[PDB]
RNA sequence: GAACUGCAUCUGAUACUGUUGAGCUAGAGUAUGUGAGAGGAAGGUAGAAUUCCAGGUGUAGCGGUGAAAUGCGUAGAGAUCUGGAGGAAUACCGAUGGCGAAGGCAGCCUUCUGGCAUAAUACUGACACUGAGGCUCGAAAGCGUGGGUAGCAAACAGGAUUAGAUACCCUGGUAGUCCACGCCGUAAACGAUGUCUACUAGUCGUUGGGUCCGGACUUAGUGACGCAGCUAACGCAAUAAGUA
RNA sequence: UUUAUUAAAAACACAGCACUCUGCAAACACGAAAGUGGACGUAUAGGGUGUGAUGCCUGCCCGGUGCUGGAAGGUUAAUU
């Protein structure tokens, strides 16, 4: 999973002020590399089903926050998405 | 106050003659110590340091 | 893997082929080959002797080292090929002093590696070591019968034997005939199970395809006339006989083991 | 991650459990481990009888190491002939205070 | 005359809905610290017990039933002791206890991993609820391929009971039950109670927290009662079947 | 594929399925033996037998004759 010291790191990047951590942005980013990790323990545990639900609920989750942004800030959305690749 | 796996002394009054962990009725120690009285009872048991039984 | 084929043909509907993109497409190493004919089952008599052999691809021999006696000095595994002469995969060895040799490959080895041979080698896949080297319960292949002899059981592809134990200067064996057996404990074993684990998985598909394979066509004998065989005779199909083979030998339970000096090396079978 | 592992060494093979020890405690402070406490319960009744004995040797040793050394630490373990049992467990923190068993 | 509920076009109003600009934190989320758990996946291992194989002791029964008989046993059973093989389940703990969306999930250990509970601060600022189609998961049985196979046991065989007994009971016993990868997509899959909100006497337990002074309070679950209210009645009753 | 030269087929073969044998000086086969094939292969291999893609499947009978296992008892060769 990620750490303490990666996770501080992401926001650090997509820092929308001081210290914040609840934008869209900074949420969605933490969704997107929590998600990308996860992808290397199912890829060995498949059958992993009740695991699994949890990562729908976070790409469900990142899909709400997108939404939100592109009705929002429509520069906001198109620049994010344009850095994590979605 | 906290329970480990090497208080053999310790888990011999939780334990039967025979080797059975003696229920919480008896007792009365709280639900959470009985969890963790039953866990290290039972590595103890693997160890070597408790019996399964009082016959092998 | 298994790839079934698709019915663009009825002779391509039943084809399902093993396939291991990981072994070299190339040729073999040129100096461990040697030339090998066809034999159409015939003796030195010019008699056929085992029926059902002839024709096929002509292909090379490879020398495999089955014995392993370059104890102490690692090799690395240059590439894993494929063998006409066998169903395993064949690992082309690189030793440090650069002798290069062919040995069974395990299913659990990869290009890059370093194998060892001797005793005083790790515990992996590839590993040939003596029987008392090797501790009880892993699964091994490459077992020899005589010592300095050479592998002689548990060559083909997924072949495995349990080490069951040890009783003295014997290892008792569990081979995949479900037979336990000992033998001496100064005999060597290579580590892990033979690779191409999914040999038996596959299907030929056609008639052609066992005719690539150096195999004729087998008749049963009950096509026959009883000229021919025990069971050729009668007016439409009828067997009439107990089954048995075309020089009168039953081929439904009766026991063929003719040897009592190799009696006291074997524990007992297995009865399903 | 902080270990905590118990050893049981066979009564015969009690002469040897020093260097057996330091064979495992030099292999982890190779690798940029701590060990955090490390004692010999010495000979003591078994409960019941493993592999045919009755008394056998016990060693812990609390250790900090990462997961490839872990894994060399379990295959020395099994294929040492002498350890009969092994306990492996993680702990949160470091234990360093005497164990009350010894 | 009235009416023809209508339709159209202008004008006015701005409480509500719609569309928009800005702002807010109370719904919903994020970061940080602790905590509980049979939550899931992959490996490993431990101890009882059954079965089988091989020996030692030993002799005439064992097994089973309401009675028997089939069956096993003088080729030495059953009982008892010592070894070996193997598979499956994890006694006690154990709990209207816990975790999970449901299905479900219990020896112990490691690894990978989901959600939840909890005090405070900081942050985003309605990002919400529900949801046709759709997709995912989904007990047991069953199916495909490949392994395994101790116990139990459909089918099947025999012994009984009976008028008969394709049963119940007895002795055996194969698929299955176990493992890997896929299908199946169904259960009295039930709380026979869709999900999400807010409000409405109280009492006594219990699980995981938290804050105070052995108690007190406050949370999120899980129960037993019991008002008002509801109900054909049973009964439900802050975990509603009450009020919306 | 087959009855060269009256029978080309539903016959044989066939991929696939099953049983069974075989632990390697393998079983099995040629041979008088040496020597060979099987095979410079090794139970996912090799032999024999039956059936004959695939789909759904494959019931009951071990009395006979085989085959496998067992040895309490009966009978039993040469020999002495």
């Amino acid at each position: 999973m990620l750490t303490n010291s990666d996770r501080e790191q992401i926001i650090a990047q997509y820092q929308r002020g001081e210290n914040d951590t609840g934008s869209p942005e900074v949420q969605v980013a933490l969704l997107s590399a929590r998600i990308n990790d996860l992808q290397n323990h199912f890829k060995a545990h498949k059958a992993d089903h009740h695991s699994r639900r949890g990562l729908i609920r976070m790409v469900n989750t990142r899909r709400k926050l997108l939404d939100y942004l592109k009705g929002k800030d429509l520069g906001r959305y198109t620049t994010l998405i344009s850095q994590l690749g979605l | 106050t906290h329970i480990d796996y090497k208080d053999v002394e310790l888990l011999k009054q939780y334990i039967s003659e025979n080797g059975k962990i003696v229920p919480s009725r008896i007792t009365g120690t709280s639900t959470k110590y009985q969890r963790q009285l039953a866990t290290a009872i039972k590595q103890a048991r693997y160890l070597s340091l408790l019996p399964y039984t009082d016959n092998h | 893997p298994i790839v079934k084929a698709k019915p663009t043909s009825p002779g391509r509907r039943f084809v399902e082929k093993v396939v291991h993109p990981h072994l070299y497409k190339g040729r073999p190493f040129a100096a461990l080959l040697e030339s090998k004919s066809k034999t159409g089952g015939r003796n030195n008599n010019g008699r056929i002797t085992t029926r059902h052999i002839g024709g096929g691809h002509k292909q090379h021999y490879r020398i495999i080292d089955f014995k392993r006696t370059k104890d102490n000095i690692p090799a690395t595994v240059e590439r894993i090929e494929y063998d006409p002469n066998r169903t395993a995969h064949i690992a082309l060895l690189k030793y440090a002093d650069g002798e290069r040799r062919y040995i069974i490959a395990a299913k659990k080895q990869a290009v890059g590696d370093t194998v060892m041979s001797g005793e005083a080698s790790p515990i992996r896949p590839g590993n040939c070591l003596p029987l008392k080297n090797i501790p009880l319960g892993t699964v091994i292949h490459n077992i020899e019968l005589k010592i300095g002899k050479g592998a002689q059981m548990a060559r083909a592809a997924g072949a495995s034997v349990q080490l069951l134990g040890r009783d003295g200067i014997y290892a008792i064996l569990r081979l995949r005939s479900g037979e336990t057996r000992r033998v001496h404990v100064n005999c060597r074993a290579v580590i892990g199970e033979v690779s191409n684990t999914e040999n038996n998985l596959k299907s030929l598909g056609k008639a052609g395809a066992s005719r690539w394979r150096g195999i004729r066509p087998s008749v049963r004998g009950v096509a026959m006339n009883p000229v021919d065989h025990p069971h050729g005779g009668g007016e439409g199909r009828n067997k009439g006989r107990h089954p048995t083979s075309p020089w009168g030998q039953k081929s439904k339970g009766l026991k063929t083991r003719h040897n009592k000096r190799t009696d006291s090396m074997i524990i007992r079978r297995a009865k399903k | 991650r902080h270990y905590e592992v118990v050893l049981l060494v066979h009564p015969d093979q009690s002469d040897q459990v020093v260097g057996m020890v330091e064979r495992y405690i030099k292999l982890v402070q190779d690798n940029n481990g701590i060990i955090h406490r490390l004692e010999d319960w010495g000979r003591r009744q078994l409960a019941y009888p493993i592999n045919k004995i009755h008394k056998a040797h016990y060693v812990l040793f609390n250790i900090e190491t990462n997961g490839e050394t872990l894994a060399e630490l379990e295959e020395l373990f099994r294929y040492n002939d002498a350890i009969i049992r092994s306990l492996v467990m993680r702990r949160d923190d470091a234990i360093t205070e005497e164990s009350q068993l010894a």
